This record gives structure tokens, C-alpha cells and sequence, in this order.
């Protein structure tokens, strides 16, 4: 489901597919980093369900 | 530690490592070290006929 899904964050159309994955975005070891999260959701949950 | 990748094959590298170390004629029952082999006269099948 879209609850548990495994995505690719590299967005490289040059080397593709499945080799855009397996490569890492390497931040520097010298600095301690920080990330701002900004999410967007959509749902279709009914009132009464199992 | 274990960052395993889909491009890597963790299997079939142990198959080639073991063929480098020992032979594949011995049946070591701990690791279920038993070797797949066809019968040699069934694949090629000489047809020399009955005596």
C-alpha cells in the first residue's frame, strides 16, 4: 500500500532504471546536517470500516 | 552495518567461493553441502546398443 512503500530519490534520467537507485546522496562528514520535512496527504477513508 | 543491494548477489558468490576451496564430490551434511549434478549418460546419452 501507500503506507509502506520504497521510493527512489535520485531523479537521474541519464542512468536509469534501477541504477538510478542503489546510489547514495553523500552529505559531508564534517558538518552535522538537518532536514526540514514538508508532507502532502490524500485519503478516502469512510466513516464505518473494518 | 548490512547495507545490502539488489545488484549484489550474496548467493552464487558462496557457490563459487566453495568451489575454489574444496571439491564438490563430498557430501557434508552440516551445511547441506550436497551438489546438484545430472547423470552423465542421460544428458549426452551414447547409444552403443545392447550386448
Amino acid at each position: 500500500d501507500h503506507s509502506n512503500f520504497y521510493t527512489n530519490i535520485v531523479q537521474n534520467v541519464d542512468v536509469a532504471p534501477s541504477d538510478a537507485a542503489t546510489q547514495t546522496i553523500k552529505l559531508d562528514e564534517r558538518s552535522r546536517w538537518g532536514g526540514e520535512l514538508h508532507t502532502i496527504l490524500k485519503t478516502n477513508a469512510p466513516n464505518v470500516t473494518e | 552495518i548490512v547495507l545490502d543491494l539488489n545488484d549484489r548477489n550474496s548467493e552464487l558468490s558462496y557457490q563459487y567461493l566453495l568451489a575454489d576451496l574444496t571439491s564438490r564430490w563430498h557430501y557434508f551434511a552440516l551445511w547441506n553441502q550436497a551438489v546438484d549434478d545430472y547423470d552423465h549418460h542421460v544428458r549426452i546419452l551414447e547409444n552403443d546398443g545392447y550386448e
